[PDB]
């Protein structure tokens, strides 16, 4: 009932997905061989749990980094989509000349997977937004499916260009090239940023060692407790539909902000006091998030708080309540009670409660403007123009997906700071 | 299915490239008499027992053929890709380009045509070649025009050894030099300048050896070209193919004239008072006194920096060193290029040659870096050329062999105009 | 989440045990280094006599 | 309720706060290790408890100071909020240039521990005069805490430079730039000054070699005896607003003198009894209190005196009669029954009487007046002076700000000569 | 979390370099040969095993920077940490100022540059030159504008050593004594005098040895400086700062000459023969017999004083002692100063160095006077200036390297402002 299918994509979106199947069979409990010790697995024959998430990369080495990893051996061969070249961080590769010949094969095996289940609630893929295969395959995948199941929604845990720590040089270019069409053909398009993960791995855990495993493990989190009121009984349930109503007054500010809690290093942990109050302060600061976008310097147009444990349910809307009176102006006025609250049941392994924190908010539009600057500044000169030009691109594909980007922040400001 | 062809032509291609195939055969545990007591790139399976590497040798003159053929290796190679010539290149380019390395050329695209059957995954062709030079020039500009017309996708390494400003081993380099920029922009898809009196200086001060030589140099080529192709050989948090190379390197195909530089290059007792962590190994890549070129960047832009850090070496300091080193203020960016940096991650140290001088480290980088600067070289070139051409010196030797002399200025024309082009890009906007 | 392995908790111990590592090896390079010179000089020293002779 | 955060700051004011601290857990029966064995307290998981305090200092030295002594396991590895620079005794770099990058941080620390209460009695602060880190950071702090919190009160355990014994050059400008707000933005700055507590320590104690952890453990039993009214029962109740006003009949006339009793030898402890007529003819000496003003150069406006232990209140009342009607031209007359008494009923540890003598007299004008000549020479020839311009901080400043010193004593003067 | 540079430029400065590291590597325990069996202000852990100081030393003679290169301490430093050149500088400025070390600033700057981002938390250099040296004065005053045109906020505390009012070593250094002092001047925070003659006297009337050396008046120095840094160094009950130190003893940013002294110098038979109370070693850190810097500082006047002390003391006592110091006549303050005592303990007692004459004590004091009876000084150093540029005498010599003597007289000028501005602010209000 209510089932998800789980598309992944490119490097960084084929990691996180093996972060986050560890980490939600940690929480089933489910060991590396597929036996307990349908929301999201489906049997097999032996009692066996095989997750419903289709694996498609450019180039093959990834596998040697999903199946040597733990818990690897959960998924099955036939969901891998695995080409020999590599887009290598070319967009227009994973869009017009590699990807419409793998598009095909991973169509015909997420129709396969979709299928054979009664009640698509909807998919969610994870993937990249700066690299080449997975922008361009993940786009290419969303557009086809929203052209074949006009009414499931479809959640992307993308992650955005860093803002300042850079990796490529080729960033601004396969970015706008993919909002242009995650503005249109989505609808909760969650976006991570590197550089406030490594603000949160180095702010809020201490930590001193920051591999990539460790924010693909704080973004796993997240996204299994972002959807865990629904596997598990709740004194207020709720699904991805309730966020996706709650969450949007218009059909294309779909871009939230994504929160955890609690996180505390060795003495913080030794010192700290776990109460609603706590976390509460802790979740609606500024650097408990992934988006390096203040949200002070913005005001959330809505922001759901999903508690899980056993809680006192007059306490968290309490809570919300004063948290809502209190900072009144960094709230929005002409949407009333902006703030929305849902609690689970059952805690993750491990603790006595946490909360996950979804925040769509008018704070990201300054991400929507740097990283867009950043092309004003690449494309003005026709850097590195000739290889997107030379697969089949147009110049206008380029341009009007600009405005669209700048259309899409404007619009945040044009109904920002409006009322009656 | 990943696989390099390493063509070597010429006469410092061919050293350079028996030294590059010595550390290859090193990491690789592979024995150097062929057999084994990771490597589908470089080296494949035969059929019997051993393991060839890809590569063909192509050469005139019979002396270092010879020599490979007699040294170490000799069970390494495969008896038909060490295609050695009968006469010598004397120095000239119609006598590699027009009359003789007709002679040759079939051949060697008949072997090179059995290696690319012999491959499924192919990424690109890595040739070596000196310029100022006979041989490395014309019978390499021909093989270039015929791969281009011939195979076409797959891009070119060129990694050729231009004359140094002092140091000289032969008067007429300048003529055939630019000679081949004919056929090097049009063809080729990543040059890499490599000089030598760098090389030279660069082994008198870190090395603190005061009487290098060509083995060392190319020791130390073999290791750049190791840590080039470590992404595509072994394992690494952030691979980075060697389509990443064109699509973050080359802003324009006509512009692609990339130089390097490699750390840490220390000796033995000057690592031993040496801290040498990320920041250090960072800082030290950027100096001008460690490049592979005569060229002070201090006098140019940049417009991108592939590195490669090889070894245990954790992201994120990498990061933040990042942004350290383009925080400075005498290193400038290009305002149309504000993110340059392009850093991949090997978890593989640096495998040391024995017998060699450099000091074994847990850590490295490779940093290879498309610039502005490196135009005034061609500039300063150029002049040497009019210098000659003014008097009408040496144009007997190449009249002499069919070579039309139009061809001359029209080279010093087309190079002089790429030169203007360097001009079109440092145009702060 | 609680806590993280992520982090590196024995970092002096990866600290000192690369110092370790590298001193041995700078060590092995030295006397291998200093073997090499020596029998450079020695056979200089026979050229030099085979010359006087 | 009424809880009271201890902000700290500065060398002295770190070490004195961590004086404080260990003596109010050993007297409260808090070991080392946060066991028993809210007003100040916080509780924390497992029923440990930690201090709801807050340090700060420019350079990071005393962290490792104040974890090594005994007693700071207790304090939250949050609330360590430090600098590397170090203001260096320079009041322009811990109050323009360098602290004002960490004050942000440090008002967002105190809003979060500020918001975790339920009735906030005020607050309470112990920093240094001369040091630029503790005047100046210090000084911010309270200028801002005092433009967020109006409805509550400002304490301050300032430590004046002595003139006398002097231990730095640049003092008086320090210290005239920190009363010049400590005089607008405060509203008990009982001063405390080293050449008292070195005679006090050498003639009233008879010891040998006076440490300065020694009287910073008379500074903090003083401190400590200042509101033990509030947290025990008591036949006459006191707290920290009923002494703020049955005390300042000014709003700027807030200067107060501290002091101890009983303080005697350790060879003449045997020796006289403890009660409330030798606690008296203590109290009132000159030469007992906590700041070098002898009160025969002045008169008092008020003096407040909280015992503690138990005894006849009648007993206490007569002699306080007593005293005031054979001393009545220590008392200005336009005042009447000028005195004030609140008993409570738990001595401190080890004895079982106490008095904290509290003193708003017009005789500390001196403890300006002279240091008012320290400037006024050091300012005329502009010594040391390009080290206050180069860093921002105009020379207009301390012009004006030694007009308010001039205007706060010529106010005093004033009140003491307008009878009635 | 706190570093400190030291350069060491010079012949004299870099013996007392080298005597001041002995003592600092005696006091951490870090053997002279580098491994060990409170440092990171001073060494650093060169990523094996072993350490490396902060520290370059400057020389364009080869003799001594050499004679280190082979003493027993090679195995401790960098050996890029010891700059040489070809030949000495002969006393006269402008040769290792404007020629001859215009091309070794470059590699020393990037040294400093070097560990400066090899450090964390740098709080100021301290150089050394006797301003006699023609190659010490020369080459640190081009450091010192070198440094102070690059890097700027970070502080500079130079500790130079004269040539005595009545004894002398060199015949022209009253010539190159006055050209460094604009460089030190406007370039430079603070100053401290150091004379032979003043510590010659004190050895031979404190430790009874009759014949000292050079080397026993570097290991004197040494201490001194140990006792300076003692505060960054290890723990104090009332600690200070460079920070700190600048800003309690600058009264006005052209006025920072300072004069120092020490105490207790005392061999053993005066040691075991000695209540050695803090009272008496204060009362005798102002004798102007044992003041390191050759002046009568009784017929000047004091402006500020700082007094750190080391080992247990009893604050009490250190306050009645400044008390009744203040009390004498003797020794008269300025009235512009009312609090002239800056103070500082530690908990380390002096450390003894097998091959000094200085016995072990338990307690310590180091005073740093910034005074106006300084002046005095340089008015005898002027006076010899003008009975040579009266006649021209050896004007030839600096002429003959590019110096045109004009700059004799505007040196000249810029240093009779401060003889003339110290004898003017020692006066009343
Ligand atoms: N770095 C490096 N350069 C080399 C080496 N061997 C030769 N060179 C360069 O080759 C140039 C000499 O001219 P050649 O390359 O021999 O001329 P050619 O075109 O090969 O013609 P042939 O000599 O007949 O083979 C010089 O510039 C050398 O710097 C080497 O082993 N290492
Ligand atoms: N206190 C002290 N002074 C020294 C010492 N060694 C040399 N000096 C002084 O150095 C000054 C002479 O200048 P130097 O720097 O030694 O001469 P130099 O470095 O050879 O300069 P050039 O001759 O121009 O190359 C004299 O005043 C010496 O007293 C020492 O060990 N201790
Ligand atoms: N938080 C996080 N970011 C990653 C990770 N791996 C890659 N990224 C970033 O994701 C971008 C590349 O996306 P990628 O998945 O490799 O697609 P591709 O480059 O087209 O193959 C780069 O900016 C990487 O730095 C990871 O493991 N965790
Ligand atoms: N009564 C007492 N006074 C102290 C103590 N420690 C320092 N002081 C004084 O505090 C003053 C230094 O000011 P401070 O703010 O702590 O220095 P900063 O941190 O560098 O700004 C000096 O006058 C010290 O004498 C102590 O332990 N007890
Ligand atoms: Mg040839
Ligand atoms: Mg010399």
């Amino acid at each position: 009932m209510r089932e998800i299918v789980h598309i992944q994509g490119g490097q960084c979106g084929n990691q996180i997905g093996a972060k986050f199947w560890e980490v939600i069979s940690d929480e089933h409990g489910i060991d590396p061989t597929g036996t307990y010790h349908n929301v999201y697995y489906n049997e097999a024959t032996g009692g066996r749990y095989v997750p419903r998430a289709i694996l498609m990369d450019l180039e093959p080495g990834t596998m040697d980094s999903v199946r040597a990893g733990p818990f690897g051996q959960l998924f099955r061969p036939d969901n891998f989509v695995f080409g020999q070249t590599g887009a290598g961080n070319n967009w227009a590769k994973g869009h017009y000349t590699e990807g419409a010949e793998l598009i095909d094969s991973v169509l015909d095996v997420v129709r396969k997977e979709a299928e054979g289940c009664d009640c698509l609630q909807g998919f969610q893929i994870t993937h990249s937004l700066g690299g080449g295969t997975g922008s361009g395959m993940g786009t290419l995948l969303i557009s086809k499916v929203r052209e074949e199941y006009p009414d499931r929604i479809m959640e992307t845990f993308s992650v955005v260009p860093s803002p300042k720590v850079s990796d490529t040089v080729v960033e601004p270019y396969n970015a706008t090239l993919s909002v242009h069409q995650l503005v249109e053909n989505a609808d909760e398009c969650m976006v991570i940023d590197n550089e406030a993960l490594y603000d949160i791995c180095f702010r809020t855990l201490k930590l001193t060692t920051p591999t990539y495993g460790d924010l693909n493990h704080l973004v796993s989190a997240a996204m299994s407790g972002v959807t865990c009121c629904l596997r598990f009984p709740g004194q207020l349930n709720s699904d991805l539909r309730k966020l996706a109503v709650n969450l949007i007054p218009f059909p294309r500010l779909h871009f939230f902000m994504i929160g955890f809690a609690p996180l505390t290093s060795r003495g913080s942990q030794q010192y700290r006091a776990l109460t609603v109050p706590e976390l509460t302060q802790q979740m609606f600061d500024a650097k408990n998030m992934m988006c390096a976008a203040d949200p002070r310097h913005g005001r959330y147009l809505t922001a759901s708080a999903l508690f899980r444990g056993r809680m006192s349910t007059k306490e968290v809307d309490e809570q919300m309540l004063n948290v809502q009176n209190k900072n009144s102006s960094y709230f929005v006025e002409w949407i009333p009670n902006n703030i929305k609250s849902s609690i689970c049941d059952i805690p993750p392994k491990g603790l006595k409660m946490a909360v996950t924190f979804v925040g769509n908010s008018t704070a990201i539009q300054e991400m929507f403007k740097r990283v867009a600057e950043q092309f004003t500044a690449m494309f003005r000169r026709k850097a590195f123009l000739h290889w997107y030009t030379g697969e089949g691109m147009d110049e206008m594909e380029f341009t009007e997906a600009e405005s669209n980007m700048n259309d899409l922040v404007s619009e945040y400001q044009q109904y920002q700071d409006a009322t009656a | 299915m990943r696989e390099v062809i390493s063509i070597h032509v010429g006469q410092g291609g061919i050293q350079v490239g028996n030294a590059c195939w010595e550390l290859f055969c090193l990491e690789h545990g592979i024995q150097p008499d062929g057999q084994m007591p990771a490597f589908n790139t470089f080296f494949s399976e035969t059929g019997a027992g051993k393991h060839v590497p890809r590569a063909v040798f192509l050469d005139l003159e019979p002396t270092v053929i010879d020599e490979v053929r007699t040294g170490t290796y000799r069970q390494l190679f495969h008896p038909e890709q060490l295609i050695s010539g009968k006469e010598d290149a004397a120095n000239n380019f119609a006598r590699g380009h027009y009359t003789i390395g007709k002679e040759i050329v079939d051949l060697c695209l008949d072997r090179i045509r059995k290696l690319a059957d012999n491959c499924t995954g192919l990424q690109g062709f890595l040739v070596f070649n000196s310029v100022g030079g006979g041989t490395g020039s014309g019978l390499g500009s021909l093989l270039l025009e015929r791969l281009s017309v011939d195979y076409g996708k797959k891009s070119k390494l060129g990694f050729t050894i231009y004359p140094s400003p002092q140091v000289s081993t032969a008067v007429v380099e300048p003529y055939n030099s630019i000679l081949s920029t004919h056929s090097l922009l049009e063809h080729t898809d990543v040059a890499v300048m490599l000089d030598n009196e760098a090389i030279y200086d660069i082994c008198r001060r870190n090395l603190d050896i005061e009487r290098p030589t060509y083995t060392n140099l190319n020791r130390l080529i073999a290791q750049v070209i190791s840590s080039l192709t470590a992404s595509l050989r072994f394992d690494g948090a952030l691979n980075v193919d060697i389509t990443e190379f064109q699509t973050n390197l080359v802003p324009y195909p006509r512009i692609h004239f990339m130089l390097s530089s490699y750390a840490p290059i220390i000796s033995a007792e000057k690592a031993y008072h040496e801290q040498l962590s990320v920041a250090e190994i960072t800082n030290s890549a950027f100096e001008p006194a460690n490049m592979m070129a005569k060229c002070d960047p201090r006098h140019g832009k940049y417009m991108a920096c592939s590195m490669m850090y090889r070894g245990d070496v954790v992201p994120k300091d990498v990061n933040a060193s990042i942004a350290t080193i383009k925080t400075k203020r005498t290193i400038q960016f290009v305002d149309w290029c504000p993110t340059g940096f392009k850093v991949g991650i090997n978890y593989q140290p640096p495998t040391v040659v024995p017998g060699g001088d450099l000091a074994k480290v847990m850590r490295a980088v490779c940093m290879i870096s498309n610039s502005t600067a490196i135009a005034e070289v061609f500039s300063r070139l150029d002049h040497k050329f009019d210098l000659m051409y003014a008097k009408r010196a040496f144009v007997h030797w190449y009249v002499g062999e069919g070579m039309e002399e139009g061809e001359f200025s029209e080279a010093r024309e087309d190079l002089a105009a790429l030169e203007k082009d360097y001009e079109e890009v440092g145009i702060e906007t | 989440l609680k806590c993280l392995d992520g982090e590196d908790l024995n970092q002096g111990n990866r600290r000192r045990l690369q110092q370790l590592q590298q001193r041995d090896w700078i060590e092995q390079q030295i006397r291998e280094k200093e073997e090499r010179k020596r029998q450079e000089d020695e056979e200089k020293k026979a050229f030099e006599q085979q010359t006087l002779h």
